[PDB]
RNA sequence: UCUCAUGGAGAGUUCGAUCCUGGCUCAGGAUGAACGCUGGCGGCAUGCUUAACACAUGCAAGUCGGACGGGAAGUGGUGUUUCCAGUGGCGGACGGGUGAGUAACGCGUAAGAACCUGCCCUUGGGAGGGGAACAACAGCUGGAAACGGCUGCUAAUACCCCGUAGGCUGAGAAGCAAAAGGAGGAAUCCGCCCGAGGAGGGGCUCGCGUCUGAUUAGCUAGUUGGUGAGGUAAUAGCUUACCAAGGCGAUGAUCAGUAGCUGGUCCGAGAGGAUGAUCAGCCACACUGGGACUGAGACACGGCCCAGACUCCUACGGGAGGCAGCAGUGGGGAAUUUUCCGCAAUGGGCGAAAGCCUGACGGAGCAAUGCCGCGUGGAGGCAGAAGGCCCACGGGUCGUGAACUUCUUUUCCCGGAGAAGAAGCAAUGACGGUAUCCGGGGAAUAAGCAUCGGCUAACUCUGUGCCAGCAGCCGCGGUAAGACAGAGGAUGCAAGCGUUAUCCGGAAUGAUUGGGCGUAAAGCGUCUGUAGGUGGCUUUUUAAGUCCGCCGUCAAAUCCCAGGGCUCAACCCUGGACAG
């Protein structure tokens, strides 16, 4: 407001705060599952949803989303993990990507298919 | 010390050079002191600017041999 | 015998007997 | 350049003199005007400059580890003394 | 980087398309059904109207883009500065000299080497052209038959004060910049400069 | 109605509705990007951001026989000519890589005065007379090797002495100091020594500008100044002794934390925000620390010495080494290429020249990493037929779309010719028989990816039933789902299309331009008052701000304007300028 006040360095901004800690400025990070299993979400949007937790590269443990129809994640395998939130499970913000390393392409998905990491039928 | 040669701009396959007054000691495309001529082998393009090129032959710059002969074609050797 | 480092070695030595004088 | 004028805050030491140096500035972003003060140490043999004194500084080579500045007498000054009043 | 898709389509749902086809439309034959998106929102009337320009000229997006840069560094009123731009391309006026059934046409004929601008082969559709300057058919006979079976019976004589065509070698002659009203199509640059402010 | 302006968009979400304050979220740009699906071509660029973590192999700095003594290849032999270790000469201080450290005169800018300077110019004088060594070589000898040891031996542009010197010391008196020859048959050339200049390259000094933290408040004793002696190429607490008690600090000292800096790049209507890859300048570093030596120049990446950590070789006694040079291997990682060709061009080093060496550079290869161009056909095509989908069974729609008929051949294929880049004697081209040009076939060789509830362009039907799943936000989904999954259809972009990460925008949401504080977050409980900020009227002075003119500079490249060149564009080149 005063300018003599402002000459104090009364104006500082606020800093941008990054949704994904965990990944640490990355794209995508590699990490191996401790756990695999489903929680229930926030009501009211009762159902069952797939998560596992990753023990990443960068050290972190995280709670990871897993998109699409079924899995054939377990224990002790190897995948990557990018960005984003799920706005139903309390903490999940980070998804697994499909298609890639130790987790598959969704089977059968016929529309949208570079999301879920499936191949052209021909 | 001071030489005036050239140093290579353009691009890949197709190049072309000004011809500079620069300390022996600094890079190929490095800084310089002054720009001078401009030369270009495809376009057949050749001129200088001759008074600059008198005031550093007078001071003591040495040509490279390239430059040497194009102030040669240029007739700056004689009017020095 | 054949000897090559000329750059390394030749100023070495001179740099010793140059130092002694 | 132009030569930097000041005030003396300290003439103890000897062969110098500690002078304070104010000028304006017009700050980076907001656009108003601002007293910044620096201060010196000045080289001034024959010690003739008392505290208090208003002096010109000047430019030489380096004296000591600090004073690089020559004390010289008051450059230009609008007199204190009285004028006539038509 | 072409538009090799179904045209008359494109012509339904946009408007009338002179560079694209000569066939007016079917009766449109939608009035069984009678389905409509309601109307139209303010953005897609804007978006209608730039789909319009662009495949009046085979234009591809990105490019449109670029020529609107192009159009806004320019000194002078923006859409009009963006109209003359895209009408001088090369194929658009081998395709307003009658040299050419349609663009898609215009375009082939340049893309085959088959056009000369000053005594110069130009092969790349996008060449913008300049005052002043010489359309040609190459000399062979292929080139010469096709520039005149196309010109001679296509009898359309509109041609926009700014061409010249001249009857036996066929020298086209492109005398100056187009003017506003002189432009090949009805649109609004209004429009279409308002639908790009985001770019 | 002259002149200026080429620029500022909103939307959903608290409520039963409304208006507001306020956050979250979205639409746009940009990447040194990564991942998913899909992928025809060309043009110009780009390519370990993480571990300044380790490195196997090979190459990245030499040259001069016209300084010099030798011996080794030949030849018939010192007529010819080659190589070669060694002493000497210059060069290895440039070029190349990286960003760890550094909050500093390190960097940008603008000044100064006490300096240095090989090579290159310009100029003033010179080069007498002697002598002594040391490698090499020889002999003896020690070592697995690496590398040594004795005694002899020898040349020089290599060392030492004496004479002379427009210089140095000094108030002076005086004192003191130099040389080198090699070419050529001679002319002459390249050198050598001492001064005195020039330009360029470095060293110092200072104004200004140069991150976050007060839950970091006092810090500094060679520290701040003075003299005397030393020291440095030069000024200086640079050093040292004595004297004095200063210096810096709430306008943030010290301490902690982060960081190479600047031309620039990205974004913004502007004001300004964020950042510092490629490209160019400067700094700093070279396995981790410390020294110096040589030298015009280093405290020296491919030099020396020492300590340490680590790897290798060893016949066990000892040695060898430093990829953050070009490639390359391991490792870390979401992620970043060939153990390529060439000195032909430009630039360097040495050489009288011939020339030699250059992983600088010039080029190729790999990769849709990005930007730009082009293609995957063009024209005609009963309004008749198969099929998908929808349908109140009337018909609609995929759809002039295909099939089908002709034209064309960029690209593809098979043959031919075939550059400029090379510079003034010819010769000499890695790229490459590539770019381009002429012929012959033939629609022939080439379309995917997101979305379709609102923002947001684009809609129906079957399958599921709070399940399986979606989602950027609101939120969708319990029997007919325009929001899930499939189908058909549409829409957007297009050799790319999406998802994630990062930054600015929108955000007037840290507000100078541009907000607020009665009740929404927000006026100290009230005064007194120090620094600090602002402050009535009139005349004069001065000219620090302020204004106007002129000059210097703010490197080139980039951005902006005007032309020109690659068929166009991207990209390159010339010229010029507003800002500030
Ligand atoms: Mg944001
Ligand atoms: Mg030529
Ligand atoms: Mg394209
Ligand atoms: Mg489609
Ligand atoms: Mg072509
Ligand atoms: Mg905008
Ligand atoms: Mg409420
Ligand atoms: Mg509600
Ligand atoms: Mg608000
Ligand atoms: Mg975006
Ligand atoms: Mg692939
Ligand atoms: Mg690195
Ligand atoms: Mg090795
Ligand atoms: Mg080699
Ligand atoms: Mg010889
Ligand atoms: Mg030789
Ligand atoms: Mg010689
Ligand atoms: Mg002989
Ligand atoms: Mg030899
Ligand atoms: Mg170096
Ligand atoms: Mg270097
Ligand atoms: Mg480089
Ligand atoms: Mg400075
Ligand atoms: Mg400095
Ligand atoms: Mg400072
Ligand atoms: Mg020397
Ligand atoms: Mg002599
Ligand atoms: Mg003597
Ligand atoms: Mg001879
Ligand atoms: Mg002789
Ligand atoms: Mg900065
Ligand atoms: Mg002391
Ligand atoms: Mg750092
Ligand atoms: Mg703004
Ligand atoms: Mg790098
Ligand atoms: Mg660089
Ligand atoms: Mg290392
Ligand atoms: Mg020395
Ligand atoms: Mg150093
Ligand atoms: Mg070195
Ligand atoms: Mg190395
Ligand atoms: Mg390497
Ligand atoms: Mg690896
Ligand atoms: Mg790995
Ligand atoms: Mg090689
Ligand atoms: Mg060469
Ligand atoms: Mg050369
Ligand atoms: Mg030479
Ligand atoms: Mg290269
Ligand atoms: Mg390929
Ligand atoms: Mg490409
Ligand atoms: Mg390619
Ligand atoms: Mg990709
Ligand atoms: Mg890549
Ligand atoms: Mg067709
Ligand atoms: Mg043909
Ligand atoms: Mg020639
Ligand atoms: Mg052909
Ligand atoms: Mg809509
Ligand atoms: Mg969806
Ligand atoms: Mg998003
Ligand atoms: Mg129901
Ligand atoms: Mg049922
Ligand atoms: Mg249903
Ligand atoms: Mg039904
Ligand atoms: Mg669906
Ligand atoms: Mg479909
Ligand atoms: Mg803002
Ligand atoms: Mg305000
Ligand atoms: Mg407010
Ligand atoms: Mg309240
Ligand atoms: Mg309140
Ligand atoms: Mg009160
Ligand atoms: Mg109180
Ligand atoms: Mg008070
Ligand atoms: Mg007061
Ligand atoms: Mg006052
Ligand atoms: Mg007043
Ligand atoms: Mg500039
Ligand atoms: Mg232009
Ligand atoms: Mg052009
Ligand atoms: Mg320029
Ligand atoms: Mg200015």
């Amino acid at each position: 407001p005063t300018i003599k006040q402002l000459i104090r360095n009364t104006r500082q901004p606020i800093r941008n705060v990054t949704k994904s800690p965990a990944l640490r400025g990355c794209p995508q990070r590699r990490g191996t599952c401790t756990r695999v299993y489903t929680i229930t979400p926030k009501k009211p949007n009762s159902a069952l949803r797939k998560v596992a937790r990753v023990r990443l590269t960068s050290g972190f443990e995280i709670t990871a989303y897993i998109p699409g129809i079924g899995h054939n994640l377990q224990e002790h395998s190897v995948v990557l993990v990018r960005g984003g939130r799920v706005k139903d499970l309390p903490g999940v913000r980070y998804h697994i990507v499909r298609g890639t390393l130790d987790a598959v392409g969704v089977k059968d998905r016929q529309q949208g298919r570079s999301k879920y990491g499936v191949k052209k039928p021909k | 010390m001071v030489k005036l040669r050239l140093k290579r701009c353009g691009r890949k396959q197709r190049a072309v050079y000004r011809i500079v007054a620069i300390d022996v000691r600094s890079r190929r495309e490095g800084r310089d002191l002054q720009k001078v001529g401009f030369y270009d082998p495809i376009k057949s393009q050749t001129y200088l600017n001759v008074p600059a090129i008198l005031d550093f032959l007078e001071k003591g710059a040495q040509p490279t041999e390239t430059v040497y002969d194009i102030l040669k074609r240029a007739e700056v050797f004689k009017e020095f | 015998t054949l000897k090559k480092a000329d750059s390394a070695a030749k100023r070495t030595r001179q740099a010793e007997t140059r130092r002694l004088r | 350049m132009r030569s930097m004028q000041g005030k003396v805050i300290c003439a103890t030491n000897d062969k110098t003199v500690n002078v304070e140096v104010v000028r304006l500035a017009p700050h980076p972003k907001y656009k108003r005007r601002v007293r910044k003060k620096k201060k010196y140490q000045a080289h001034d043999p024959d010690n003739q400059f008392k505290v208090g004194d208003w002096v010109q500084l000047d430019k030489c080579r380096p004296i000591s580890k600090t004073k690089t500045f020559l004390a010289v007498a008051p450059e230009g000054r609008q007199s204190s003394a009285t004028r006539p009043k038509p | 980087s072409r538009y090799r898709g179904p045209r008359f389509k494109k012509i339904r749902r946009l408007g009338a398309l002179p560079g694209l086809t000569n066939k007016r439309p079917r009766a449109g034959s939608d009035l069984r059904n009678q389905s409509r998106s309601g109307k139209r929102s303010q953005y897609r009337i804007r978006l209608e109207e730039k789909q319009k320009l662009r495949f009046h000229y085979g234009i591809t997006e990105r490019q449109l883009l670029k020529y609107v840069r192009i159009a806004r560094k320019a000194k002078g009123s923006t859409g009009q500065v963006l109209l003359q731009l895209l009408e001088m391309r090369l194929d658009n006026i081998l395709f307003r000299l009658g040299m050419a059934p349609t663009i898609p046409g215009a375009r082939q004929l340049v893309n085959h080497r088959h056009i000369l601008v000053n005594g110069r082969i130009v092969d790349i559709p996008s060449y913008r052209c300049k005052p002043q300057d010489t359309i040609m058919a190459r000399d062979e006979q292929k080139s010469i038959a096709l520039i005149q079976n196309s010109l001679d019976l296509s009898p359309r004589e509109e041609l926009p004060k700014h061409l010249t065509l001249n009857p036996f070698p066929y020298k086209g002659l492109v005398n100056q910049i187009i003017d506003s009203k002189w432009v090949g199509l009805k649109i609004n640059e209004l429009l279409v400069v308002e639908y790009y402010s985001r770019q």
